[PDB]
DNA sequence: CACACACTCTCCAATTCTCTAA
DNA sequence: TTAGAGAATTGGAGAGTGTGTTTTTTTTTTTT
């Protein structure tokens, strides 16, 4: 619907804005753009991320910071698409071999206190939680696809950059182009990132008494 | 359902054994009848009050200890009449559609609940007083409206068909409706039907009062209720327990011929043969695989499953099973038939017959008049016989009155396609009636009296003179219909017509009888020729397929008859068929075939016959396989 | 595609049918008076048979039942009075 | 409306009734309402009296008394048992309605005693199928109690017509043509829990008793099912006399249904709808009526006590030097050592035992060694007391087990976790254990 | 409206009773006032008072006590053990809006709050547990043996459609199967569906397992046991060893395994959870009244309170003072502390 | 996946309704 | 009046669609 996209385009140019424009000094002293420098020096370094503090995003626009503590879901892939359009024109002309822009991560981070893994109710679903633990198993680096493409495997179409959702949750392939399941995914034309599960114990300093300590 | 309610909640609490009832009660039982009225055509307001027990929770406490307030008495007996109305009335006709058969069968689900809890008897108690009081007063409209509403309560809790799935009970356990008539028995409120039934000065009541009685004896048949003796409970254990031998030595016996049917080695002992003699479906011989002892009785039909016939096609079946009554309650219904029969039969047939006449009874009442003509008549024959007790319908009027209503019936049976069963039923009250006076003109010539002598050679004479009497019989077996009319049906038929043919032949033995009808000329052979027919036939090989089944009497009718149109009118060749060589064959490889020595001794002597002309040409099993009209003459 | 048969007239006067029957007892034999149980026994299992042979689909009773109604036919009835005495 | 009222309105009957199992209903209803007993008159309706409780639902009936009113009657009900069973039932139910105070829904059982002839383990032969059946074994192992779907009620969804009394046999059946007569649904029900109706279920292991097994051979085992009342009364390692019938159980993982799929060595049977393309296998199970052991509170004692024995524990209280006669009567092979015998004899006696304010328990039982030589009679005393008393248990100090006189801690494979195997002491729980040889535990019982 | 009635007398069975508006709103209006209107022995407004301790605390959970429900209000102690699962129903919903009435702004910290029952009488042996029990409220001890994790559980699920954006309306999710929608009203596309993760509204839940305790009847026989569902905020009222008290509804369902297992129609059990304590934290002070705080700080003015403390450790024991002495010292026992952040000592005795 | 349950959907034909001749 | 030929209505057989499918290490208690 024009309506909703015109609000996700709304919310991102937002985002923009607030990595183009926010500051951190003093009149007395001066001013540098740090998520502008930022993006600049780690796209530059070949780092292709950034570390955007909740409390700014706040400061700046304290409806962003709302919506992306409610909706992280949402809203990420918003300030994303903006982090790497701010990347683009923050660092273009790029020089030979640099062309194709390069996709960005916006890790985040809050001075707020911090939730437990008890504490985490079911009301808390879908939003952000700040939670402390020690790590206890690391799995080995695996490949999951963020972008798919499929073809059919009688007639040879090709349905091409299918958008897969973030996390551990899948994606269902069409039933339609042929037989009932036409599709395979073609291991070339996919894009993939690395991903890998952890083990999060309780602190023990937060195992109330008797217990065992829980992990996530 | 909120106003519905706080409507009926309102009217009274019940403490431990007794009931209180609020002020307004009288206004609450008024808003309820308002409800009633303006009931959803689901009959939706019945559907809730039934569902909240409000009949059974304060109506009856309400007229079993509250029946002195008068206002709030008859309000309440009307509302009872109104929740207790016949699911038949209450929806106009047993519905086709999913929705309204189960509204229906809700409504009829509540009915069976009133009619369990009608049966204490403290109800039929207070309903007995109170019309005592009323017949003792009779007189004004709201008397008679009473009355009116008081007989329609007890044929409404008496009207209700018993939801045989629950039950489901045994010989002679009592059913909810010998309850009821236990309990209409010590209120004393047959004495009050008994009374009304012999009085002349309420004959209008006299209708409402056959159909109680109708309603009243529906498990019972008149020739074993007459045999209830004061003993009969020990003669009852002494037959419980030889059924039980006999039954469980015929299930021994039938195991034992499975047994030896099947070989002796398990299932999957295999080895195949050929029977070299024997064409397969194919050019080559048949290979059998079920063993020897398969081969050694072999049918070509042992692997095969029975067709699906279509619903349109498929035969009628009996609506009901004979589950006596309890004793106690067997023994009271006797009773009542010797009072009925003796203070009340004349003047209240009379009365119901005057009721026709003056023709304000309802569109279907003189079937209820057609069963109280066959039961108590058939009453009557069993046991010490009188005629003087049952005087008024042996006249030829009712012949007359029987006989119309049969065709009526036949006619609409064979017109009105969507109403053909009901109908057939009608037709076949008829017939019982018809049979059960053909049963009692034989029955008072055994008796001693010159003058109901005379009277039963009137009747002969007249009845046998005027041909319609006569020609019925041919006309119902050339329309019978098993798709339409019950086994009951035909054996009643059967059992009829060979009754009037008895006669007809000993009037006709005995006495010239020379003339018919505009006389014209009439011989008893002549007659007898009529039923040499295919249908005739047909009909009487389709109830001759049940001879196990079949009573002796039943056994002995049908052979009988058979005989007689085979023997005497020299007719073999019609009976010559291949399913009636087939029923033949299972009667000759009967284990019980000593039993029916007429039947096996009968089908030797037509399938001797069939063999003598099979010996003279091989036309005869070509003959054998099609129904045959009066060419059968070639076979002969 | 659905070759379903039905046992209509023209199966009746096939050649498995009334021309078949007309010739089925030929071979037969039959011992006569006061054995009336056996030589029954024999007619019902030689008419059975070619009733399956005829047709297998019914079981012999209810193609009793078929046949005895559709003999009433025209066709069936004509090719019946040309096995009676002959064509 | 016509004398012909009846277009068979809303009717689905039985078109057929079976009559062997209906007049063994109505005898056996008749058994019930007239045979008396010798001390008074008609054993059965005081018997049936205890039905109106909760909990109490079985009516325990001597097969003899059966046989003493009518032998006939007996035979058809031993040859056609589970044929005839659900009628008896039902003759049981007409026969207790009369106390007026049953519920409704409320199901009864029949449960036949005194089954003149016992079969053995091995006798359970396919034969034996349907018949009623006396057996006598050991018990194994007891599962836990559930609830036996016994008669479903289910509503018709696209209709909403309720359909009563639904009978299951072994799969979970539900109906297969609504009750509404014109309705064409035949799967879309939904079972209705609470109005459905439930029986208590429990199926144990038994095994041939050590009378029955046979030389060099490995012991047969047999699954008992325990319905209603008897579905704990016989726990593992009991003797026990079962009467019930020998019936056949399918494998009900191989049917399909409308109401639940199919959830998949010998050949089986073939052929059926509900099986599909699968095979049925069948395994044989005794649903025991009854059960009872093979050889056998201040409210119980005070009902238990009958005259005779009242008067008897009177005398016997009124007894003057019944210390002495308790004495001698309880240790007669024992020649002197009266000292010995009066402190054993207040050893059975027993103190009594308390609680303090604070939740902490005093000691009433008292603790009796006997030092002396082995030559001497102290194994004698210890013999005597637990001939004499009842729950009491002799043991030596060293273990014939890994539990000794105090419990142990094993693994079972079963899980290959630990659980505590129990000691003498504990067996001895509220009564008396015999230690001989005390001197010589292991340290951890000691 | 909706008028008021005598509750125990009725025609239908009890669960449909109180389903009916007119019962069913006479027992909300009878719960409401039992609630506004209960006192102490004393006098004590009691609901007034846990009300508020809830509320400090945020709890959203309110205990209710049998013994004086049934004091109060007969009819509903009468309809509660028949028909638990509507009766809880109707009082959280009264309670509910009683505590929107003490405290108007507490739907900004929950929208529902649960009513607890404890002190049922009707106990029962967890092995004595029979078809007779079945949907009806029963109070069992026993030893928790397992617990699953705190797991979120569907409770109003909305469906996307499987084929276009459309949400398909809360379906109140079951104990006993996974509720479906079959096919979307705005376009009849049907099976599959996805959850709307975001919109459906999740439970808490864990299951536990609980046995008879060893020492109960356990004589060398093995044990008997159930499961038992806690939902919502009775999740970590117990860890396995604890010697619970259970109160919950039990409930049957269908289990297709069960009955292969068997051969027969044998359907599963469960407890639905209203209610666990403990049968040795028999007082907590999550429980403590102001009156037991009132008079405990009245005990500690007096002079003698440390005899009195030491007279009354283990009172039956004549002498020892020393001992009785020692022994409040270490029941009491000292405090622990971290001086620095970064070297414990601790505080037990 | 290729071989079985369960459901929907399509057209063939099986049986009855109505008009006509014998 | 009774029975056979042409037209109309509904049962269900068959095709298509959708769905379902011993052996090693580490611990713990008890056996010697
Ligand atoms: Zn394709
Ligand atoms: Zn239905
Ligand atoms: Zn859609």
């Amino acid at each position: 619907a024009d309506e909703g996209q015109a609000r996700k385009s709304q919310l991102q140019r937002r985002f923009k804005e607030f990595l183009r424009q926010y500051r951190v000094g003093t009149d007395r002293t001066g001013f540098t753009f740090k998520y502008r420098d930022e993006l600049k020096r780690h796209y530059n370094l070949g780092e292709y991320w950034i570390e955007v503090e909740m409390e700014d995003l706040a400061s700046f626009d304290e409806d962003l910071a709302d919506y992306l503590y409610k909706q992280p879901a949402e809203h990420l892939q918003l300030l994303e698409e903006a982090a790497k359009e701010v990347a683009d024109e923050v660092t273009r002309p790029r020089p030979s071999g640099e062309e194709v822009l390069q996709d960005i991560q916006v890790m985040l981070k809050s001075d707020a206190s911090p939730s437990s893994i008890r504490s985490l109710k079911s009301d808390m679903m879908s939003h952000l939680v700040k939670i402390p633990g020690i790590i206890i198993a690391a799995s080995a680096v695996r490949a999951k696809a963020t972008r798919i493409s499929i073809q059919c495997r009688s007639c040879r179409n090709t349905l091409t950059n299918i958008a897969m959702r973030p996390g551990l949750e899948g994606y269902a392939l069409p039933r339609k182009c042929c037989p009932l399941d036409p599709y395979f995914i073609m291991p070339d034309k996919c894009k993939c990132v690395d991903f890998q599960t952890l083990k999060l114990q309780e602190l023990p300093d937060a195992v109330p008494h008797g217990e065992m300590p829980r992990h996530m | 359902n909120c106003e519905l309610l706080a409507t009926c909640s309102a009217l009274g609490y019940l403490e431990g054994d007794t009931y209180h009832k609020e002020p307004d009660c009288l206004e609450s039982v008024k808003d309820l009848i308002r409800y009633l009225r303006h009931e959803d055509e689901t009959r939706d307001v019945r559907q809730q009050l039934g569902a909240a027990q409000i009949l059974q929770s304060d109506l009856l406490p309400i007229l079993t200890q509250h029946h002195q307030d008068k206002p709030l008495f008859d309000a309440v007996i009307r509302l009872m009449v109104n929740l207790t109305q016949p699911a038949l009335l209450c929806f106009g006709n047993l519905p086709k559609e999913p929705s309204f058969r189960h509204h229906f069968l809700q409504v009829l689900t509540y009915l069976q609940a009133y009619k369990e809890a009608f049966a204490s008897e403290k109800a039929f108690g207070v309903l007995s007083e109170t019309l005592y009081e009323l017949l003792q007063l009779g007189r004004q409209e709201e008397d008679n409206l009473l009355i009116e509403r008081i007989l329609l309560l007890v044929r409404n809790i008496l009207h209700v068909p018993a939801d045989l799935d629950q039950e489901k009970k045994i010989d002679d356990d009592a059913s909810a409706h010998d309850q009821l008539l236990w309990a209409i028995h010590l209120s004393g409120l047959d004495d009050l039907l008994l009374f009304l039934a012999s009085s002349s000065a309420e004959e209008q009541w006299s209708l409402h009062v056959l159909e109680i009685v109708s309603l009243m004896f529906r498990d019972q048949n008149p020739e074993q209720l007459a045999g209830v003796g004061q003993g009969r409970l020990a003669q009852e254990r002494s037959a419980d327990f030889a059924e039980l031998e006999v039954l469980r030595q015929r299930e021994m016996a039938e195991k034992k011929t499975r047994a030896l049917q099947r070989g002796n080695r398990h299932s999957r002992f295999g080895g195949s043969y050929i029977v070299q003699g024997l064409k397969s479906i194919g050019e080559r011989d048949l290979i059998f695989h079920k063993g020897l002892h398969n081969l050694r009785n072999y049918s070509s039909d042992l692997g095969k499953q029975p067709k699906k016939v279509p619903k349109r096609r498929q035969a009628a079946r009996e609506l009901s099973i004979q589950r006596r009554s309890a004793l106690n309650v067997r023994l009271f219904l006797r009773d009542f038939c010797s009072e009925f029969l003796e203070n009340c039969y004349n003047r209240l047939m009379g009365s119901v017959k005057d009721h026709l006449l003056r023709e304000k009874a309802q569109q279907h009442d003189e079937t209820y008049y057609m069963w109280a003509l066959a039961f108590f008549m058939a009453f009557n024959r069993a046991a010490s016989f009188r005629p003087g007790l049952v005087s008024e319908t042996l006249s030829v009027r009712t012949f007359h009155f029987i006989e119309q209503n049969l065709t009526n019936y036949y006619e609409m049976m064979l017109t009105d396609r969507k109403e053909a069963a009901s109908w057939a039923r009608r037709m076949h009250l008829a017939l019982k009636a018809y049979q059960e006076l053909l049963a009692t003109v034989n029955e008072m010539d055994i008796s001693p009296d010159e003058a109901v002598r005379e009277s039963s050679r009137i009747i002969k004479n007249n009845i046998f003179y005027v041909m319609e009497y006569r020609e019925l019989f041919l006309a119902l077996f050339r329309k019978f219909d098993e798709r339409c009319q019950p086994r009951s049906f035909l054996r009643d038929l059967v059992e009829t017509t060979h009754l009037f043919l008895k006669m007809l032949e000993r009037f006709c033995r005995s006495r010239g009888n020379l003339v018919v009808q505009s006389e014209k000329e009439f011989n008893f052979l002549d007659y007898l020729k009529r039923f040499a027919c295919s249908t005739v036939v047909r009909a009487y090989v389709l109830l001759l397929r049940s001879y196990q089944q079949n009573s002796a009497h039943t056994n002995h009718c049908i052979v009988k008859m058979l005989h007689r149109l085979a023997h005497d009118l020299k007719m073999e060749a019609l009976l010559f068929q291949l399913s009636v060589f087939c029923l033949f064959n299972r009667l000759l490889s009967d284990p019980a075939a000593g039993a029916y020595k007429e039947l096996v001794t009968f089908a030797k002597y037509i399938l001797g016959k069939f063999f003598a002309l099979a010996a003279v040409n091989q036309k005869a099993f070509v003959e054998l396989l099609f129904w045959k009209n009066t060419a059968v003459v070639r076979e002969m | 595609k659905r070759n379903i048969p039905k046992l209509d007239a023209q199966r009746l006067i096939s050649e498995r049918g009334l021309p078949a029957l007309r010739h089925v007892f030929d071979k037969a034999k039959f011992k006569g008076k006061g054995h009336e149980a056996e030589d029954l026994k024999m007619l019902i299992r030689h008419m059975e048979h070619w009733a399956h042979r005829l047709f297998p689909k019914l079981q012999f009773e209810d193609f009793i039942d078929r046949v005895e109604y559709l003999g009433s036919k025209k066709e069936v009835q004509t090719c019946l009075k040309r096995i009676r005495l002959d064509l | 409306l016509a004398a012909a009222a009846e277009p068979g309105a809303g009717s689905q009957h039985l078109e057929v009734r079976d009559e062997v199992a209906e007049k063994c209903q109505k005898l056996f209803l008749d058994f019930l309402e007239e045979f008396q007993s010798s001390d008074g008159e008609i054993k059965y309706l005081q018997l049936a009296e205890e039905l109106i409780r909760p909990e109490r639902n079985t009516l325990v009936v001597s097969f003899v008394d059966l046989e003493q009113f009518n032998q006939q009657l007996s035979t058809t009900i031993q040859e056609e048992f589970y044929r005839v069973y659900p009628y008896l039932c039902r003759a049981l139910k007409t026969f207790v309605k009369d106390r007026k105070e049953i519920p409704l829904a409320k199901d009864f059982y029949v449960a036949f005693q005194d089954l003149p002839t016992r079969h053995k383990i091995r006798e359970l032969t396919s034969s034996r199928i349907g018949l009623l059946t006396r057996i006598s074994g050991q018990v194994v192992r007891t599962h836990p109690v559930h609830p036996e779907l016994v008669s479903g009620t289910f509503l018709c969804l696209d209709c909403q017509t309720v359909i009563r009394d639904v009978e299951q046999q072994f799969k979970y059946t539900q109906p297969n043509i609504c009750r509404n007569p014109v309705c064409a649904n035949r799967r879309r029900f939904l079972l209705d829990t609470n109005k459905s109706r439930f029986v208590d279920f429990q199926k144990v292991r038994i095994q041939e008793t050590q009378a029955e097994l046979p030389r060099g051979s490995i012991p047969r085992s047999l699954e008992v099912i325990l319905r209603a009342e008897a579905v704990e009364s016989a726990q593992a390692g009991d003797k026990c006399d079962f009467t019930g019938t020998l019936i056949v159980v399918p494998d009900v993982s191989k049917l399909s249904t409308p109401g639940a799929r199919a959830e998949t060595e010998t050949e089986g049977i073939r052929g059926l709808r509900a099986l599909g393309v699968r095979d049925l296998s069948y395994r044989l199970v005794f649903l025991a009526c009854c059960v009872a052991p093979t050889n056998p509170t201040a409210e119980s004692i005070k009902n238990q006590m009958t005259v005779k024995e009242w008067e008897k524990v009177f005398e016997m209280s009124q007894d003057k030097n019944l210390y002495h006669n308790l004495c001698t009567s309880l240790f007669p092979t024992i020649h002197g050592n009266d000292e010995v015998k009066r402190g054993v004899l207040l050893m059975l006696f027993g103190g009594v035992p308390k609680t303090t304010g604070e939740g902490t328990s005093l000691r009433g039982d008292i603790n009796v060694c006997i030092v002396g030589d082995p030559s001497t009679a102290k194994s004698q005393f210890l013999k005597h007391v637990e001939e004499f008393s009842p729950r009491a248990v002799y043991t030596s100090g060293k273990a014939s087990s890994a539990a000794g006189l105090t419990a142990a801690v094993v693994r079972d494979e079963e899980s290959h976790e630990f659980v505590i195997e129990a000691g003498a002491l504990m067996l001895a729980d509220n009564g008396v254990c015999c230690i001989d040889e005390f001197d010589k535990m292991d340290v951890r019982d000691q | 409206e909706s008028i008021e009635n005598l509750e125990d007398l009725k025609g239908h069975s009890v669960r449909e009773w109180v389903s009916m508006a007119g019962p069913r709103l006479e027992i909300h209006h009878r719960f409401k006032n039992f609630l506004r209107t209960h006192v102490d022995s004393h006098g004590h407004n009691v609901f007034k008072e846990r009300i508020s301790d809830m509320c400090k605390e945020n709890r959203e959970s309110l205990v209710v006590n049998y013994e004086d429900l049934a004091a109060r209000e007969h009819v509903l102690a009468y309809f509660l053990p028949e028909a638990p699962a509507e009766l809880l129903q109707i009082f959280d919903e009264a309670a509910l809006e009683v505590v929107l009435a003490m405290y108007p702004k507490y739907d900004r910290i929950t929208n529902h709050i649960h009513v607890r029952i404890s002190h049922l009488p009707l106990v029962e042996e967890l092995r004595s547990l029979r078809q007779l029990h079945l949907n009806q409220l029963i109070r069992t001890s026993g030893v928790v043996t397992s617990c699953t994790g705190v797991l979120p559980q569907l409770s109003m699920v909305k469906y996307n459609c499987n084929k276009c954006n459309f949400v398909l309306g809360p379906f109140c999710q079951s104990q006993n199967q996974e509720v479906k929608p079959g096919s979307c009203p705005e376009c009849q596309s049907a099976g599959p569906f996805e959850v709307n993760m975001e919109e459906t509204i999740y439970q808490n839940y864990q299951r536990i397992r609980i046995q008879e305790s060893p020492g109960k009847v356990a004589a060398g026989r093995l044990p008997r046991s159930k499961d038992a569902i806690l939902l919502a905020d009775l999740v970590d009222s117990c860890k396995p060893g604890d010697e619970i008290e259970l109160t919950g509804i039990y409930h049957n369902n269908y289990d297709g395994s069960l009955n292969t297992a068997n051969g027969f129609p044998v359907f599963a059990t469960v407890i639905l959870a209203n209610h666990v304590a403990k049968k040795d934290n028999k007082v907590a002070v999550g429980e403590l009244t102001d009156e037991d705080v009132k008079m405990i700080t009245s005990l500690s003015k007096d002079q003698q309170i440390g005899e009195k403390i030491f007279a009354s450790i283990a009172p039956s024991i004549y002498g020892h003072e020393d001992i009785k002495r020692g022994l409040a010292l270490a029941l009491f026992g000292g405090e622990p502390k971290n001086p620095g952040g970064k070297h414990k000592v601790r505080g037990d005795i």
